[PDB]
């Protein structure tokens, strides 16, 4: 939805007027003109353009593009626009006007990263921040995923689930990463319920994982291969197998007798 | 021209001793002057007897002082000299033929890893590990402990204490030099104890009492009783008072990871030995922090490998197991292949001797 | 500093944007290649597209990744098919590596085919892209006024 | 031009492996001669 | 280049020598065992 002759005015005005699906139609013509002059990333040399011309406007162009895909429920494009915003609010020292300005978009990457059940890259991005005890610790927006992951590591999923509900930030921007992260939390709990619960009834699974329907509760048990009996749910899946391909390693089957004798023959050749 | 360049460097390395911690000249012109005396083909074509004659061991503690409150003083994003340094550093390894390069390969990676420890992302450092691994035979005993120090610290941020275990063992046994046994050893021993913080053991003070001063003994002693007894109130007050020591060592992250280990370690300290543990007995134990978290607290600790238990919501108890068995058929054979694997590290002594 | 904003446009549309993108990426490959190594499946996939005319740019970018990976054979096959980025006149540690990498490779491939036929050098059995390297290498040796280096390779 | 110099520097690593096998046999075959 | 090619042939003959030393090492132990049985 174009508005004025400038590509920035058409993107900024159409963002607050709604229609996020039609607002993304102006993305291709903007990036074509910016890539020719290499205005998407800051140059290592000195072109005598820093806070002037379109480079100061360019950081606001990709800022709207990242906020355009958050309302369309797209995690593939959000990772692409976030990679271009990492050099922003990084270069030009720490001081522009508000520095990082919006703190909610920075926390969107930390919350969406936990949806893939990867705990290694979560703490790696916290080290990328320049000020750990200033912007990260004091502000509750950057400290939101830290306090959220803290209850996840301590083992309490009930207090961590309340942050996605009682919090007032789940209306607009965080609404996209709320249900997506909640689905990853419930899937992580399902791994715990196998070993930690030998037998549990149907009414408790609805209350523990915060389900609104009893019939939907049994639907999740079918994809997870959970045996269901009257007023009870067992787990026969505690035994594990397969897991890609393995040979003569990690509790083999028919080679158990041979490997024991093979290990005795390996030390003889080392001495010989 | 190898002799002519080497003769000039012999007078250059004598000045670099003054440039290191002694005489810093100017904080502006010197960093630009030290760059122009290196680039013009000092490393040349790798003709003969080329090693140890570059900067190498000298510049580790130099450039870190110019970046912090000297040339930059947080007035710019990054030092332009360090940006060119990262270009020359990564160019040195790109032009390397991987022939005689042993010590010079591991020293340059120490900069890109240390930079990610303060300001930077350590996720990209995992890709450099595949390139970093080489059987370096020229690394001196002083740098062998430092090469094992960074490899153990990166795995700590990656939430793996098993891989970093083998590296930190050989780190404290090396570097006999006095300066490495005081400042470097005390900093390495705190990282060795940090591995025990993620493991859940946290042994008492026996050898580490007289090996280091009382500066590192105070925070470790308070964290030992806080994680063992499972008290978050005492654990919180320790972070506040010792925060000054936690920031310089990048150990401030223990407020999350080690805080989660306060509950996990306290599980094995308290006696769960009996089978059916009522919900009210769990709420009374571990002060009031175990009252809010009961079923979820035990659920994650079982999958993580701490204990093995079963929760019953019908009668309101939790069936627990202490992991005690008797060797019959497959039980003793689990450690049979492990004890053979433990000796595989000693099977290389035949080629060494 | 980071190649993440540069690698985001690799999976996008409008290959005309990739024309100026691959030019900006090729300069930082000598540094950030460790991060680029994860995008190699996306680089080689776009190489076989007929409507994509920038494949010559991705040939040199993908070759520099395997250059520091430890396998120099993969970097030679991608650079020769473009028939541009391979220049014997340019003297640098990277360029002289892929030029000299085809020396022993030409000997190992010719020694296996030497048993079946001794005339193989007059036929297409040897890769013409590898054959042109052996021909251009002698031309550089003749300009150096040294007959021991030229006849030593042809031996 | 490179592989001419590359092979020269790589074959020097095999010299250490030769001295390990020579010193291992000298401590062995000489004992059998005395027996 | 003539001296460099000659050095390459020197280590090629030592390649078969390395594997041949291990042949006498296992063969001498068979003759050494016979000497111990005689004692």
């Amino acid at each position: 939805m174009p508005s004025l002759a400038e590509l920035t005015k058409s993107l900024s005005i159409a963002f607050e007027n709604g229609d996020y699906a039609a607002c993304e139609k102006l993305l291709p013509p903007i990036k074509i003109e910016l890539i020719k002059n290499n205005l998407l990333i800051p140059d290592l040399s000195i072109q005598n353009d820093i806070y002037l011309n379109d480079l100061m406007i360019t950081k606001r162009i990709l800022e709207v593009g990242a906020l355009a895909s958050i309302q369309t429920f797209n995690f593939d494009s959000f990772e692409n626009y976030f990679n271009q915003l990492k050099p922003y609010y990084f270069s030009n020292n720490h001081k522009l006007s508000e520095s990082d300005k919006k703190s909610k978009l920075i926390s969107l990457y930390l919350l969406n990263l936990l949806s893939q059940n990867n705990t290694t890259k979560f703490h790696s991005e916290l080290q990328y921040l320049d000020k750990h005890i200033k912007n990260l610790e004091d502000d509750s927006l950057l400290s939101y995923p830290i306090k959220l992951d803290r209850w996840l590591m301590e083992g309490s999923y009930q207090k961590a689930w309340d942050l996605l509900q009682s919090g007032s930030q789940n209306i607009s921007e965080f609404d996209s990463f709320t249900d997506i992260l909640k689905s990853a939390i419930r899937d992580e709990i399902a791994k715990n319920t196998e070993l930690s619960y030998d037998f549990l009834p149907l009414s408790n699974i609805k209350a523990l994982l915060f389900f609104n329907n009893e019939k939907e509760t049994e639907k999740f048990a079918l994809e997870r291969n959970w045996p269901i009996v009257n007023s009870k749910v067992y787990f026969n899946n505690q035994s594990k197998e397969k897991a890609d391909y393995e040979d003569e390693m990690m509790h083999e089957e028919d080679q158990k007798t041979n490997i024991i004798e093979k290990a005795m023959d390996y030390a003889i050749s080392i001495e010989n | 021209k190898t002799i002519e360049v080497t003769a000039e460097i012999n007078c250059f390395m004598h000045l670099l001793v003054q440039l290191f911690l002694w005489d810093s000249k100017e904080l502006e012109q010197l960093v630009e002057f030290n760059r122009k005396v290196v680039i013009p083909n000092l490393l040349c074509y790798y003709n003969l007897r080329s090693l140890n004659l570059i900067n190498a061991k000298l510049w580790f503690y130099i450039y870190l002082s110019h970046e912090t409150l000297a040339r930059s003083s947080e007035e710019i994003n990054s030092d332009n000299q360090n940006i060119i340094l990262r270009s020359t550093m990564m160019k040195f390894l790109k032009i390397a033929s991987l022939k005689h390069d042993n010590e010079t390969k591991a020293m340059l990676i120490n900069l890109i890893l240390r930079d990610f420890l303060n300001n930077g992302e350590v996720d990209s450092a995992s890709d450099f590990i595949s390139k970093l691994e080489y059987p370096h035979t020229d690394v001196s005993s002083s740098l062998e402990a430092r090469y094992f120090f960074y490899l153990s610290k990166i795995n700590a941020i990656q939430l793996d204490y098993s891989t970093a275990n083998e590296y930190i063992i050989a780190a404290i046994r090396k570097a006999p030099h006095n300066s490495k046994s005081l400042g470097f050893l005390q900093q390495s021993n705190k990282l060795h104890c940090c591995i025990q913080l993620l493991m859940g053991d946290i042994p008492e003070l026996s050898f580490f009492h007289q090996s280091n001063m009382q500066k590192s003994l105070l925070p470790y002693y308070h964290l030992t009783k806080a994680v063992k007894l499972g008290d978050l109130k005492k654990f919180t007050s320790t972070i506040t008072k010792y925060k000054q020591l936690l920031l310089k060592d990048d150990t401030y992250q223990l407020c999350v990871r080690l805080r989660s280990n306060v509950i996990k370690t306290g599980i094995r300290i308290i006696s769960l030995t009996y089978k059916k543990i009522s919900l009210r007995d769990i709420c009374l134990k571990l002060n009031l922090d175990s009252e809010q978290t009961v079923e979820y607290m035990v659920s994650r600790a079982i999958r993580d490998g701490v204990i093995e238990a079963k929760i019953n919501h019908e009668d309101g108890f939790i069936e627990t197991t202490e992991l005690l068995n008797i060797y019959d058929s497959e039980d003793p054979q689990q450690v049979f292949d492990e004890r053979i694997k433990f000796a595989n590290q000693l099977h290389d002594e035949y080629l060494v001797s | 500093t980071t190649a993440a904003p540069l690698l985001a446009l690799l999976r996008e549309n409008q290959d005309s944007v990739k024309t100026y993108a691959l030019e900006s990426i090729n300069n930082v490959v000598d540094q950030l290649w460790s991060e680029i190594s994860n995008e190699l499946p996306d680089i080689e996939a776009l190489y076989d597209d007929d409507t994509f005319s920038d494949r010559e740019m991705a040939a040199l970018i993908a070759s520099k990744v395997y250059y520091n990976l430890g396998e120099y054979e993969s970097a030679v096959k991608y650079a020769l098919a473009a028939k541009d980025r391979f220049d014997i006149d340019e003297k640098s540690q990277f360029v002289e590596t892929i030029v000299s990498k085809s020396i022993e490779m030409y000997v190992q491939e010719a020694s296996k085919q030497y048993t079946k036929d001794e005339q193989f050098y007059t036929k297409d059995i040897i890769d013409p892209k590898l054959t042109s390297i052996f021909e251009r290498m002698i031309e550089k040796c003749l300009k150096a006024s040294e007959l021991k280096l030229a006849l030593g390779i042809a031996l | 031009e490179q592989k001419i110099q590359e092979t020269e520097l790589k074959i020097r690593s095999k010299t250490e492996n030769v001295r390990r096998l020579e010193a291992q046999r000298n401590a062995l075959n000489d004992k059998v001669r005395f027996i | 280049y003539f001296k460099l090619k000659k050095l390459e042939k020197e280590y090629e003959l030592l390649t078969l020598q390395e594997d041949y030393i291990k042949d006498e090492q296992r063969h001498l132990k068979r003759e050494l065992k016979r000497a111990q049985e005689e004692v």
